[PDB]
C-alpha cells in the first residue's frame, strides 16, 4: 500500500518471495547454460535456504532484512502464537467507548451515567432510524446533519433511545466474570461515566485515574441477555464462593 | 540581602547549619559535551583523541600516509529558534585539515611529495543549548545518562543453582572497553575452563596458546616438593607449615627424635618442634610416594628415553626405574586437600593437545567450525582477539580496575592484554577456590559507571570515522598519487551517518518531558540503565532492581518509575556527582582529631568502605566538638555507635540522600516510602497554570529548581532597569561592572506565548518595574509556573478532611465553585495543525479559497487568499485552509445519473479535501505559516506575512541601535566632560558631527577613537547583517520531494477545570474531581467562609501519608499570619506596629538560623515586605531538618486560632453544625495533566484495517476497543452466547454482515445475518500457503 | 572437518 | 536487621532509619508487578484445559462420591463440617448416632435446613457426590456438580462449568503471593483419647512402645466424634491409655525438641551387629556413667 | 555466471593475461544484476545510472561548496532540464516494512495504523439503496411506457 507523501509501506513477505523466485529463475538459467557441478550445488543449497527462510525463519542463520538490521518475518511467524491465536483468541470491536470514572452516588443499583457526548456517537444509527420514523428528517443525508448541529429534537430522539437499552462497562483487566455487568444509562452531563458506589468492590475499581471501555448490544437476543444473565441486580453473590458481593465497602 | 530576597522573606525552620551549598543542578550534561567539542592539546579524553586513534593512515603496502593536522568547529547557520520554525536540526559543520605525503618508491623514505588539503568537511556534529538539550528536527530532546558494568575482571559465585549438589564454582571473567570477552570458570569436577560465549574448552589450551611447555604450566602455579636418593630410603627435604592439616601416615622423626606417629594429625609445637629443632631433610618411606605425580619431565642420561613427564604418577617400577637410571634429585607437587589443590594438574590430564601449533587449531576451529585450518590462518586470529590494539581496548578505566582488583602497583599501562595478564587472571581466582580471596557483586556502585553524552556521542563518532578509514585505505593503493587531493578520498555520508542516527533515534535520545521547571530539570539529572550494552526491561530480574547500601548520597532510593521497570531508572542524588572515570561522588566534610573542619572531600564508592563516617544531624557546639560521648555512624554497610573520638567523616547536609525531585515534598520523613515514590511522580507531572502563585509550605530548595533550570530570565549584570515591558526588559548596568570600551547595556528579550512538547504554553512575565535596582544573579522574569524565583506548581486552597455524602467516596474529591469562578486551575493549550499541498498524478492540489458545494457559512472566516484569518474564533467542524484536490473518472451509477438529468446540475471535477479542526476543540487562531517550495508563486497571503515579518527584523535592527545608542552616545557625551569646555556647544552642533572635534589624548578621547571604530562597525555590520537577514525571510524553503506548500496553524484553547480531571498534593494523595458544589452547600465555620475543597479522611489511616496532615496544619498556621497582616495594613495602622509584629513572626523557633529582621528599610521594605505577605507568610520546611509538632503549635497561638488545629465547621444546606470537630487546613494541590477532554472517546462506524479487516484509527474517529481474550471468558462465563456471537462478527469483522446490520438497525429491525469473520479466511490462506491443506467439510 | 557448520558461504568456500 | 526502627510516622524519622525503611518498599512493588504478570499466566492455562466442560445433563446414576469430613490441623480445626458440604448432593442416605434413624433422605441438595439440621445432631461425615466421578461422556451431569452460583437453585443445564472454575481459581494470587517447644501434646479441649490404626502396647513403665509413623492421636468428642489429630514420634513418652479423659492441655505422649531417643521396647543384652568398631560406627572411650 | 563467459570468449593470442580480461566480465555482471534484481519497485539499468550519477556529483558540491548543494543549482554542474532533476529525486527511495515498531517501540506496529480505501462507508451504502427505493416510487408516478422509456434510454 502507498504510504500518504510518495513512499510505500510493503510487508516483509515480498522480501521472500522476491528471493525464491530470484535465485530460482537464476537455477534455471545455470542448468541451461551447462554451469560445472561445483556452481549448480551451490544453487541448489541456496535456493532451499531461501525457501527454508520463507515458511519458518530462524531454524537457520536467520536471515535479516534488507535495509535495515532485524529478522523478516516468516509464514510461520504470522501464525505463530502472540500469546494469541490470528483469528478470535483478538478482535477490536465497533460501537464503544472509553471514559474517566467517578463516584455519583445517586444512582439506583442498576443504572450508570453516560455523557451526552458519548451517547450520541455510540448510538448514532439508532438515531437515525428514529428521526425518519417519527418524520423530521426526510432522507438519510438529511438526518446525518441534525445529528451534527445537535438540535433540540435529536435531544429528544436521544433521550428515547436510551429507554431500555442496556449497555455494557467493563473494566481493563477482567480478572473474573464480574468484570462485565450491565446497566441502564441515564444521560448525564460532562465527560465522566458515573458509576454505582456498591459496584465499584466487583470491579476492583478506585476513582483516581480508572477508565471503563462501554459497549453496547445491538439485536434483540443481545439485549434480553446483558438484562435477564449480565445486569447489576442479578450478580449479588459471588460465584467463587456463595458469599455476597455488593458488601457496603 | 539579595532584591529577590527582601520581597518576600520565605520563614525558614531548620536547625542544622548548611557548610556547602547546592551545586549547579546541570553539571551532568553541561560538563559532559564540553569535554567532546573543546580545542584539547594532549591526548585526553575528546573529540581530538578520536583522531589520533586512527589516523594517521599509513597506506597499504605502499608507503604513502594521510595525517592529522587539526580540526575546527564552524559556526552553525540558523540559530535556535530559527531552526525550531523550520524543522531542522542546530549544528555546525566540522572542519579538518589532512596533509597526504608520497613517500618514495625504493629511495630512502623522505618526503618526496605532500599536501595539505583545506579542511575536508567531514560531517556536522549538533550542539548543546545553553541548557543541555539538543535541537534535532526543532524539537527539543535529551540524551540521558547511562549506568552500565565497568570494564575490567568481576570474580563471581554463582552458588546454590550450580549443579543442584552445592559444590559452588567460582568463575572469573573479563570485560574490555572493546574487543572480544574471556571467561575462565570452574565445574563440578574442579578442572578449570576457558570459553565471548561458544563452546567451552579445557581451560590449560590457552596458556598453551601463549608458548608454555607443560613444564612451565607447572612451574608457575605449583610448588616443587624436592626429593633426593641419598644411597637409602629416599631421604625427602621437609619445610615444617607444609605438614599443616595433614593425615599423618608414618612415623614422623628426625634428630634421633621420632615426633608423632602413623595417622593423626599435626600440631603447632609440631611446627614448633621443627622450627626450633631445624628438622630439614627426614627419611621416611617409598610406599608413601606412591601417588606423587613428578614435577619435571627426567630423561636417562645413559640410554636416551624419557622415562617420566609433566603430571605422572610416582609408583615402585618407576621407583625402581629412575634409580639406576642415574638420578636422585626427584621433584614433585605439593598438592593439600584444602590449601592447594590440584586444580590445574587436573586441567593438564583432559588436555587433548601437547604444543603451540596443536593448540591453536583446537581454538581455532571452535571458533569458526567447518573450515579447514592453516597454520598461517589459525596463528593470525589468535594474535587478534587480544593482543591487536585496534580490534581490543580495555580502556583508560579498564587498566585502572584491572590493576587495582589484582593488587598491582601501577595504576596505568597499555590497553590490550599480555601473558601477565591472562595469568594473573588465573592465579586469583584458583585462590579464591582455595580460601583465601572473596567474591564481588555486580549491584555494586563501585562496579558500574556513568557514560554521560560526551562519552557515547563519541563512541558513536568513531565508528563513523572507522568506516571512512577503511575506504580511504583502499584509495591509497588502487589508483596513482599525483592527483588525488585530500580531498576526493573522504566520505561525508558515513561519518555524518552514525553521529546523526544516534543523536536522533535510540532508546537514549528521547524527546524533553517539558511542561514545568521540574520535568525538564528532573529529566536531564536521569541516570537510565537501559539502552544499547545495559540490561533490558524483561530479561533484568530482582538483583539489580534493588537498593544497594551504597547508593546513600548517590542515587535516590524513592524516586523510580513505578511501571514495569522500576529501577532500572535511578534520577540521580543531589549532591552527587561524577569521577575522573565515570563513578559518582558525595562530599563530605573531614573530620579532624575531635573537632570537625568545613573542608569538603569528595569521597568515591570504595573509598567509602574504609572510613567511619558519621550522620548529618549530630550535633556541634559551635567548635566541632560532638557533644556526645558516642555518635551514630555507619562504617563497612551497618550502622552502629562508636567513640567520639573514632570518626573520620560527617556528611554535608541532610537531604544529601533525596533526589532534586524528592527535596520539595515537605514532611517527608513522615510518608511511608510507598507513598512518597508516588509522590515525587505526580509532581513531575503538573501542569502551569493561568497564574501560578507559591506554595505556603516549601522546603526551600525553590529557588534552586527555578533558577538552575531555563525557564527564568536572571540577570547577567548588575544595574538598573530602565524600560520594563510585556516583550522585554532593558537594564542599564553600573560602572564598575561595565567593561572600559564600548559596552553599553544589557537587553533580554521574553519569549511571549509560543508551544511546548505537551502542547501547554510556555511564556515569561517580567517582574520588575521602572528604577528597580537589579543585581546579578537576581530574577527579572518569571517562566511558567515560576514566581518571584521560586517555583510554584500549582495552587493552595482551603481544604477540610470529612466524608460528604458520598461525593468523596473512594479517593475522590469535591471541588467547590469560588474555585471555577476565579479561574485558578485553567490552563492554556496551543496545539498545530498542518495543511500540506501535496502533488499528486493527476495534477497539483491547490489552496483554492473556492471549496466545491460548501455552504457560505463554513466560508466566513477564510480570506480570499483561503487561510484563516490571525485572530478568529474557530470550533468543531471549521474550516482553517481550503484545499481542493482534482478527480476526474466520476463513473456514476444509474440513479445518480437520472437523478442528474432531472436537474442538469454540473459535474464536479474537483474533489474537496480542507483541513479542519478536530472535534470538540474551539479556540482562536494565533498565528499561520506558510513554507513555498522554491520555484512555484506565492499566493496574495504567503506574500503578506512575508512582508510584515520583513518590518520586524529591520525594526528590531534599528532599535537595536536607536535605543543601544541611548546608552552608547550618553555615555561618551557624559564621559565628554573633559577635553574642552563642551556642553552647550556639545549639543549646538549634531551628535553625528563629531568626525571634526573630540576630547584630549586620555580616556575622554580614548573611547571618542574607540567609538571612531564603533562608528563604522556598528554601521555596516547592522547593514551586513540586514541584507543577509532579508535573505533568510525572501528566500525560498526545502520542503520535503513532492510538496509544494505547507501551512501551520496554531489554536489557543484555554481548557477549564471539571468532573473527571485528576488533582493530586504533593504526598501521593491522588484524585479525581466528581462534583462542583455550588457555594453555599459548602461547609462554613463561624465566620462565613466556606472551604475550598473536601478531601476524604479515610485515605490517611491506611496509606500512611501523615504528611498531608500536618502539611494541612502548617497550611492554616502560615494563612494565620496572613489574616493579621492584612488586617493591620488595612486600617493603615503605622509602620512601627507592623514592623514589630513581622519581627515577631520571624523569630519564633527553637535554635533557628534565620538572621532575618530589623536591618531592613524604614518604610520602603517594610511596607512591601507586609503588602506581599498579606496572602500568607510563607514558610520552608527542609527535608528531613523538619519543623518538629511542637513549634506548629507555637504559631497557631500567634494567628489566634485553635491549637489543636481542628475548627467546628457549619453544615451548608441544613445549617447544623457538625458534631466532632473537623480539621480545615490549606493543602497545595497540583493539577496532573490526565485531563478528561483527551481521554473520552466514542465510536460508531469508521475506518477499517487493510489486512484483517477490523477497526483502528487515524481519521479523527480512532478504533474500537479492545475485546480481549480475556473479556470473551466473562462472556462465556454467563450463557451470553448471543451477544459474543455479535461482538466478534458483526460488530468488528463479517465484511458483508456488518453493512446489513446498519440498514437493519436504520429500519428499525434489530436482528443480524452473521456470516463468517474475515480473520478466519486470512487463516486459511496462510495454513494454506505452507504446504499444509486446511478446508472445511460441507454438511 | 564437517563440524555441523550451516550458513553457505563456508560451506561453499572450504 | 538487629537494630529497629523505634520511631513512628507522628514522629519523624532520621536519614538513617528512612534509607533501611525503603528495601521493604521497593521490594513490594517489584513484587506487585511480577504476581500480576506471573498470575496471568496460570489462569490462562487454567482456562484452556478446563475451557470445554459444560453440564449436559440432569442425573447420571452413580454412587460413587467423596467423604466429606472438616480437615482439621493438629490442635485445631480449621474448616467445619457446613462450609464443606452446603450446596451438594448427598451420594447416599445418612443416619443418626443411632442406626436406622435416616434424617437426609436420598440425594437431595443440602441446603440451609439440611445442613443445620446436620449440627443440630452430631452428624460427624457425609459422602458427597463430586464431579471428579461422574458417568456422563462429554460433561457432567447437574446432580453431580452441586449448587453454589451466584444464584442458589442447583445449577441448570447447558451452563458453563470450566470457565467460571479457572477464573475463581485464578482471581486470587494476583493479591496472594506468600515459643513453638510442642514437646507435650497440648489439647486445647476435654475429650477421650482413642487411638486406631496402631501396632503398640505399655512396657513396663507404663509406656507403649513406639514401632512406626503409624500412630496419630485422635481426641473423641462427647459425641461420638473427632475434635484433634496428632502423630507420634521416637522417644515418645506416654502419660494415659485409650479411653481415659484428659482435662485441657495434659501432656499425654512428648518428646523433647533436642532429644528424640532411642526408645527401649524390650530389655536385655546389647549385642554388636554391623556396630561393631570402624565397621559402622568408631570405638568411643568413657566410664560406665553411660556419657 | 559472467566469468563462465569469460572464459567462453577469452582469446590469448591477444598476449594479455587473463586476470585483466575476466575481471571485466565478472564486475560487470556483478553490478548489472545489483541494477535489475535489488530493489522493490524496479528502476531501469538506464535510470540507475542517472542516480548514480547524480550523486558523484551532489557529493563534490558539498566537499567543495562546504554546505551542500541544491536542485536549482544540481541543474548547472548536471546538465539537465531542472525538471527532470526534479522527478529523479523522488524515484529512489525505497519502501518501508509494515512491521517496523513505531517511535517508542510500544507493542504495536506500523501495519496497524494504515486504513484501507476500498471500503465505503455504510453511510453511502445505505443511501444508494434509498435511492432505489425513491426512483421505483417517482418513476412508478409515471405511466405505462413514458416510464418504460426511462428504464431503457
Ligand atoms: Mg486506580
Ligand atoms: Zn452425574
Amino acid at each position: 500500500v502507498p504510504l500518504d507523501g510518495g513512499r510505500f509501506a510493503t510487508s516483509d513477505l515480498n522480501d521472500l518471495y522476491r528471493r525464491v523466485i530470484n535465485r530460482n529463475n537464476r537455477l534455471k538459467r545455470l542448468l541451461d547454460l551447462a554451469a560445472p557441478d561445483i556452481i549448480v550445488r551451490n544453487e541448489k543449497r541456496m535456493l532451499q535456504e531461501a525457501v527454508d527462510a520463507l515458511l519458518d525463519n530462524g531454524r537457520r542463520g536467520r536471515a535479516i532484512t534488507g535495509s535495515n538490521k532485524r529478522p523478516l518475518k516468516s509464514l510461520a511467524d504470522m501464525i505463530k502464537g502472540k500469546q494469541g491465536r490470528f483469528r478470535q483468541n483478538g478482535k477490536r470491536v465497533d460501537y464503544s467507548g472509553r471514559s474517566v470514572i467517578t463516584v455519583g452516588p445517586y444512582l439506583r443499583l442498576h443504572q450508570c451515567g453516560l455523557p451526552k457526548k458519548m451517547a450520541l456517537e455510540l448510538f448514532k444509527p439508532f438515531i437515525y432510524g428514529k428521526l425518519e420514523l417519527r418524520g423530521l428528517a426526510t432522507t438519510i443525508k438529511a438526518a446525518k446533519k441534525m445529528v451534527e448541529r445537535e438540535e433540540a429534537v435529536v435531544w429528544d430522539i436521544l433521550d428515547e433511545v436510551i429507554r431500555e437499552h442496556p449497555v455494557l462497562l467493563n473494566r481493563a483487566p477482567t480478572l473474573h466474570r464480574l468484570g462485565i455487568q450491565a446497566f441502564e444509562p441515564v444521560l448525564i452531563e460532562g465527560k465522566a461515566i458515573q458509576l454505582h458506589p456498591l459496584v465499584c468492590a466487583a470491579y476492583n475499581a478506585d476513582f483516581d485515574g480508572d477508565q471503563m471501555a462501554v459497549h453496547v448490544p445491538l439485536t434483540l437476543e443481545a439485549q434480553l441477555e446483558a438484562r435477564a444473565l449480565m445486569m447489576s441486580t442479578n450478580n449479588i453473590l459471588s460465584p467463587a464462593n456463595g458469599e455476597p458481593i455488593i458488601v457496603p465497602s | 540581602y539579595s532584591y529577590t530576597e527582601k520581597k518576600r522573606i520565605r520563614k525558614d525552620f531548620g536547625k542544622r547549619p548548611q557548610v556547602l551549598d547546592v551545586p549547579y543542578l546541570l553539571s551532568i550534561q553541561l560538563d559532559s559535551f564540553q569535554k567532546f567539542i573543546e580545542q584539547d592539546p594532549e591526548g585526553q579524553y575528546g573529540l581530538e583523541a578520536a583522531f589520533r586513534s586512527v589516523f594517521p593512515i599509513q597506506s597499504y603496502s605502499g608507503n604513502s600516509e594521510l595525517q592529522y593536522v587539526s580540526y575546527r568547529l564552524g559556526e552553525p547557520v540558523f540559530d535556535v529558534q530559527e531552526c525550531q520554525i523550520r524543522g531542522v536540526t542546530y549544528s555546525a559543520p566540522l572542519r579538518v585539515k589532512l596533509r597526504l605525503v608520497i613517500y618514495e618508491r625504493e629511495a630512502p623514505e623522505g618526503t618526496v611529495k605532500d599536501i595539505k588539503e583545506q579542511e575536508v568537511y567531514m560531517g556536522e556534529i549538533p550542539l548543546m543549548t545553553d541548557n543541555g538539550t539538543f535541537v534535532i528536527n526543532g524539537t527539543e530532546r535529551v540524551i540521558v545518562s547511562q549506568l552500565h558494568r565497568s570494564p575490567g575482571v568481576f570474580f563471581d559465585s554463582d552458588k546454590g543453582k550450580t549443579h543442584s549438589s552445592g559444590k559452588v564454582l567460582y568463575n572469573a571473567r573479563i570485560i574490555p572497553y572493546r574487543g572480544s570477552w574471556l571467561d575462565f570458570e570452574f565445574d563440578p569436577k574442579d578442572n578449570l575452563f576457558v570459553r565471548d560465549r561458544r563452546r567451552k574448552l579445557p581451560a590449560t589450551i590457552i596458556l598453551r596458546a601463549l608458548n608454555y611447555t607443560t613444564e612451565q604450566i607447572l612451574d608457575l602455579f605449583f610448588e616443587k616438593v624436592i626429593f633426593e636418593i641419598r644411597d637409602n630410603k629416599l631421604q625427602m627435604e621437609l619445610v615444617p607449615e607444609r605438614l599443616r592439616g595433614e593425615t599423618a601416615s608414618f612415623d614422623i622423626e628426625a634428630n634421633g627424635k621420632v615426633y608423632v606417629e602413623k595417622g593423626r594429625r599435626i600440631t603447632a609445637r609440631h611446627i614448633r618442634q621443627l622450627e626450633k629443632d631445624d628438622v630439614k631433610l627426614i627419611e621416611v618411606p617409598v610406599e608413601y610416594i606412591a601417588g606423587k605425580v613428578v614435577a619435571k619431565d627426567y630423561i636417562d642420561e645413559s640410554t636416551g628415553e624419557l622415562i617420566c613427564a609433566a603430571n605422572m604418577e610416582l609408583s615402585l617400577d618407576l621407583l625402581a626405574k629412575l634409580s639406576q637410571s642415574g638420578h636422585k634429585r626427584i621433584e614433585t607437587l605439593f598438592t593439600n586437600d584444602l590449601d592447594h589443590g590440584p586444580y590445574i594438574s587436573e586441567t593438564l590430564r583432559v588436555d587433548p593437545t601437547n604444543d603451540r601449533l596443536s593448540a591453536l587449531v583446537e581454538i581455532y576451529r571452535m571458533m569458526r567450525p567447518g573450515e579447514p585450518p592453516t597454520r598461517e590462518a589459525a596463528e593470525s586470529l589468535f594474535e587478534n582477539l587480544f593482543f591487536s590494539e585496534d580490534r581490543y581496548d580495555l580502556s583508560a578505566v579498564g587498566r585502572m580496575k584491572f590493576n587495582r582488583s589484582l593488587l598491582r602497583e601501577e595504576i596505568e599501562g597499555s590497553g590490550i592484554l599480555s601473558k601477565d595478564d591472562i595469568i594473573d587472571v588465573m592465579k586469583k581466582l584458583i585462590d579464591i577456590r582455595n580460601g583465601k580471596g572473596e567474591v564481588d557483586d555486580i549491584d555494586h556502585l563501585g562496579n558500574r559507571r556513568i557514560r554521560s553524552v560526551g562519552e557515547m556521542a563519541e563512541n558513536q563518532f568513531r565508528v563513523g570515522l572507522v568506516r571512512v578509514e577503511r575506504a580511504v585505505k583502499e584509495r591509497l593503493s588502487l589508483g596513482d598519487l599525483d592527483t588525488l587531493m585530500p580531498q576526493d578520498m573522504i566520505n561525508a555520508k558515513p561519518i555524518s551517518a552514525a553521529v546523526k542516527e544516534f543523536f536522533g533515534s535510540s532508546q537514549l535520545s528521547q524527546f524533553m518531558v517539558q511542561n514545568n521547571p521540574l520535568s525538564e530539570i528532573t529529566h536531564k539529572r536521569r541516570i537510565s540503565a537501559l539502552g544499547p550494552g545495559g540490561l533490558t526491561r524483561e530479561r533484568a530480574g530482582f538483583e539489580v532492581r534493588d537498593v544497594h547500601p551504597t547508593h546513600y548520597g548517590r542515587v535516590c532510593p524513592i524516586e523510580t518509575p513505578e511501571g514495569p521497570n522500576i529501577g532500572l531508572i535511578n534520577s540521580l542524588s543531589v549532591y552527587a556527582q561524577t569521577n575522573e572515570y565515570g563513578f559518582l561522588e558525595t562530599p563530605y566534610r573531614k573530620v579532624t582529631d575531635g573537632v570537625v573542619t568545613d573542608e569538603i572531600h569528595y569521597l568515591s564508592a570504595i573509598e567509602e568502605g574504609n572510613y567511619v563516617i558519621a550522620q548529618a544531624n549530630s550535633n556541634l557546639d559551635e567548635e566541632g566538638h560532638f557533644v556526645e560521648d558516642l555518635v551514630t555512624c555507619r562504617s563497612k554497610g551497618e550502622s552502629s555507635l562508636f567513640s567520639r573520638d573514632q570518626v573520620d567523616y560527617m556528611d554535608v547536609s541532610t537531604q544529601q540522600v533525596v533526589s532534586v525531585g524528592a527535596s520539595l515534598i515537605p514532611f517527608l520523613e513522615h510518608d511511608d516510602a510507598n507513598r512518597a515514590l508516588m509522590g515525587a511522580n505526580m509532581q513531575r507531572q503538573a501542569v502551569p497554570t493561568l497564574r501560578a502563585d507559591k506554595p505556603l509550605v516549601g522546603t526551600g530548595m525553590e529557588r534552586a529548581v527555578a533558577v538552575d533550570s531555563g525557564v527564568t530570565a536572571v540577570a547577567k549584570r548588575g544595574g538598573v532597569v530602565q524600560y520594563v515591558d510585556a516583550s522585554r526588559i532593558v537594564i542599564k548596568v553600573n560602572e564598575d561592572e561595565m567593561y572600559p570600551g564600548e559596552a553599553g547595556i544589557d537587553i533580554y528579550n521574553l519569549t511571549k506565548y509560543t508551544r511546548s512538547n505537551q502542547n501547554t504554553c510556555i511564556n515569561q512575565m517580567p517582574c520588575v518595574s521602572l528604577g528597580e535596582p537589579v543585581e546579578r544573579g537576581d530574577v527579572l522574569a518569571d517562566g511558567p509556573s515560576t514566581d518571584l524565583g521560586e517555583l510554584a506548581l500549582g495552587q493552595n486552597m482551603r481544604v477540610a478532611f470529612m466524608p460528604w455524602n458520598g461525593y468523596n467516596f473512594e479517593d475522590s474529591i469535591l471541588v467547590s465553585e469560588r474555585v471555577v469562578q476565579e479561574d485558578r486551575f485553567t490552563t492554556i493549550h496551543i496545539q498545530e495543525l498542518a495543511c500540506v499541498s501535496r502533488d499528486t498524478k493527476l495534477g497539483p492540489e491547490e489552496i483554492t479559497a473556492d471549496i466545491p458545494n460548501v455552504g457560505e457559512a463554513a466560508l466566513s472566516k477564510l480570506d480570499e487568499s483561503g487561510i484563516v484569518y490571525i485572530g478568529a474564533e474557530v470550533t468543531g467542524g471549521d474550516i482553517l485552509v481550503g484545499k481542493v484536490t482534482p478527480k476526474g473518472e466520476t463513473q456514476l451509477t444509474p440513479e445518480e445519473k437520472l437523478l442528474r438529468a432531472i436537474f442538469g446540475e454540473k459535474a464536479s471535477d474537483v474533489k474537496d479535501s480542507s483541513l479542519r479542526v478536530p472535534n470538540g476543540v474551539s479556540g482562536t487562531v494565533i498565528d499561520v505559516q506558510v513554507f513555498t517550495r522554491d520555484g512555484v508563486e506565492k499566493d496574495k497571503r504567503a506574500l503578506e506575512i512575508e512582508e510584515m515579518q520583513l518590518k520586524q527584523a529591520k525594526k528590531d535592527l534599528s532599535e537595536e541601535l536607536q535605543i543601544l545608542e541611548a546608552g552608547l552616545f550618553s555615555r561618551i557625551r557624559a564621559v565628554l566632560v573633559a577635553g574642552g569646555v563642551e556642553a552647550e556647544k556639545l549639543d549646538k552642533l549634531p551628535r553625528d558631527r563629531w568626525l571634526e572635534l573630540g576630547l584630549t589624548d586620555e580616556e575622554k578621547q580614548n573611547q571618542l577613537e574607540q567609538l571612531a571604530e564603533q562608528y563604522d562597525e556598528l554601521k555596516h555590520e547592522f547593514e551586513k547583517k540586514l541584507e543577509a537577514k532579508r535573505r533568510k525571510i525572501t528566500q525560498g524553503d526545502d520542503l520535503a520531494p513532492g510538496v509544494l506548500k505547507i501551512v501551520k496553524v496554531y489554536l489557543a484553547v484555554k481548557r477549564r477545570i471539571q468532573p473527571g480531571d485528576k488533582m493530586a498534593g504533593r504526598h501521593g494523595n491522588k484524585g479525581v474531581i466528581s462534583k462542583i458544589n455550588p457555594i453555599e452547600d459548602m461547609p462554613y465555620d463561624e465566620n462565613g467562609t466556606p472551604v475550598d475543597i473536601v478531601l476524604n479522611p479515610l485515605g490517611v489511616p491506611s496509606r500512611m501519608n501523615i504528611g498531608q496532615i500536618l502539611e494541612t496544619h502548617l497550611g492554616m498556621a502560615a494563612k494565620g499570619i496572613g489574616d493579621k497582616i492584612n488586617a493591620m495594613l488595612k486600617q493603615q495602622q503605622e509602620v512601627a506596629k507592623l514592623r514589630e509584629f513581622i519581627q515577631r513572626a520571624y523569630d519564633l523557633g527553637a535554635d533557628v538560623r534565620q538572621k532575618v529582621d530589623l536591618s531592613t528599610f524604614s518604610d520602603e521594605e517594610v511596607m512591601r515586605l507586609a503588602e506581599n505577605l498579606r496572602k500568607g507568610m510563607p514558610i520552608a520546611t527542609p527535608v528531613f531538618d523538619g519543623a518538629k509538632e511542637a513549634e506548629i503549635k507555637e504559631l497557631l497561638k500567634l494567628g489566634d486560632l485553635p491549637t489543636s488545629g481542628q475548627i467546628r465547621l457549619y453544615d451548608g444546606r441544613t445549617g447544623e453544625q457538625f458534631e466532632r470537630p473537623v480539621t480545615v487546613g490549606y493543602m497545595y494541590m497540583l493539577k496532573l495533566n490526565h485531563l478528561v477532554d483527551d481521554k473520552m472517546h466514542a465510536r460508531s462506524t469508521g475506518s477499517y484495517s487493510l489486512v484483517t479487516q477490523q477497526p483502528l484509527g487515524g481519521k479523527a474517529q480512532f478504533g474500537g476497543q479492545r475485546f480481549g481474550e480475556m473479556e470473551v471468558w466473562a462472556l462465556e462465563a454467563y450463557g451470553a452466547a448471543y451477544t459474543l456471537q455479535e461482538m466478534l462478527t458483526v460488530k468488528s469483522d463479517d465484511v458483508n454482515g456488518r453493512t446489513k446490520m446498519y440498514k437493519n438497525i436504520v429500519d428499525g429491525n434489530h436482528q443480524m445475518e452473521p456470516g463468517m469473520p474475515e480473520s478466519f479466511n486470512v487463516l486459511l490462506k496462510e495454513i494454506r500457503s505452507l504446504g499444509i491443506n486446511i478446508e472445511l467439510e460441507d454438511e | 572437518e564437517i563440524g555441523r557448520t550451516t550458513d553457505p558461504v563456508r560451506m561453499y568456500m572450504r | 536487621i538487629e537494630t529497629p526502627i523505634t520511631a513512628n510516622f507522628r514522629e519523624g524519622l532520621n536519614v538513617l532509619q528512612y534509607f533501611i525503611s525503603t528495601h521493604g518498599a521497593r521490594k513490594g512493588l517489584a513484587d506487585t508487578a511480577l504476581k500480576t504478570a506471573n498470575s496471568g499466566y496460570l489462569t490462562r492455562r487454567l482456562v484452556d484445559v478446563a475451557q470445554d466442560l459444560v453440564v449436559t445433563e440432569d442425573d447420571c446414576g452413580t454412587h460413587e462420591g467423596i467423604m466429606m469430613t472438616p480437615v482439621i490441623e493438629g490442635g485445631d480445626v480449621k474448616e467445619p463440617l457446613r462450609d464443606r458440604v452446603l450446596g451438594r448432593v448427598t451420594a447416599e442416605d445418612v443416619l443418626k448416632p443411632g442406626t436406622a434413624d435416616i434424617l437426609v433422605p436420598r440425594n437431595t441438595l443440602l441446603h440451609e435446613q439440611w445442613c443445620d439440621l446436620l449440627e443440630e445432631n452430631s452428624v460427624d461425615a457425609v459422602k458427597v457426590r463430586s464431579v471428579v466421578s461422574c458417568d456422563t461422556d462429554f460433561g457432567v451431569c447437574a446432580h453431580c456438580y452441586g449448587r453454589d452460583l451466584a444464584r442458589g437453585h442447583i445449577i441448570n443445564k447447558g451452563e458453563a462449568i470450566g470457565v467460571i472454575a479457572a477464573q475463581s481459581i485464578g482471581e486470587p494470587g494476583t493479591q496472594l503471593t506468600m515459643a513453638a517447644a510442642e514437646s507435650s501434646i497440648q489439647v486445647k479441649n476435654k475429650g477421650s483419647i482413642k487411638l486406631s490404626n496402631v501396632k503398640s502396647v505399655v512396657n513396663s513403665s507404663g509406656k507403649l512402645v513406639i514401632t512406626s509413623r503409624n500412630t496419630e492421636l485422635k481426641l473423641i468428642d462427647e459425641f461420638g466424634r473427632t475434635k484433634e489429630s496428632y502423630k507420634v514420634p521416637y522417644g515418645a513418652v506416654l502419660a494415659k491409655g485409650d479411653g481415659e479423659q484428659v482435662a485441657g492441655g495434659e501432656t499425654v505422649a512428648n518428646w523433647d525438641p533436642h532429644t528424640m531417643p532411642v526408645i527401649t521396647e524390650v530389655s536385655g543384652f546389647v549385642r554388636f551387629t554391623d556396630m561393631i568398631d570402624g565397621q559402622t560406627i568408631t570405638r568411643q572411650t568413657d566410664e560406665l556413667t553411660g556419657l | 555466471i559472467g566469468l563462465m563467459k569469460a572464459v567462453d570468449k577469452f582469446e590469448y593470442r591477444r598476449g594479455y593475461k587473463f586476470s585483466t580480461y575476466a575481471t571485466w566480465w565478472i564486475r560487470q555482471a556483478i553490478t548489472r544484476s545489483i541494477a535489475d534484481q535489488a530493489r522493490t519497485i524496479r528502476i531501469p539499468v538506464h535510470m540507475i545510472e542517472t542516480i548514480n550519477k547524480l550523486n558523484r556529483i551532489s557529493r563534490q558540491m558539498l566537499q567543495e561548496m562546504g554546505r551542500e548543494p541544491t536542485p536549482e543549482e544540481l541543474a548547472e554542474r548536471m546538465l539537465m532540464p531542472e525538471d527532470k532533476i526534479r522527478k529523479v529525486l523522488k524515484i529512489a527511495k525505497e519502501p518501508i516494512s509494515m512491521e517496523t515498531p513505531i517511535g517508542d517501540d510500544e507493542d504495536s506496529h506500523l501495519g496497524d495504523f494504515i486504513e484501507d480505501t476500498t471500503l465505503e462507508l455504510p453511510l453511502d451504502s445505505a443511501t444508494t439503496e434509498s435511492l432505489r427505493a425513491a426512483t421505483h416510487d417517482v418513476l412508478a408516478g409515471l405511466t405505462a411506457r413514458e416510464a418504460k422509456v426511462l428504464r431503457m434510454r
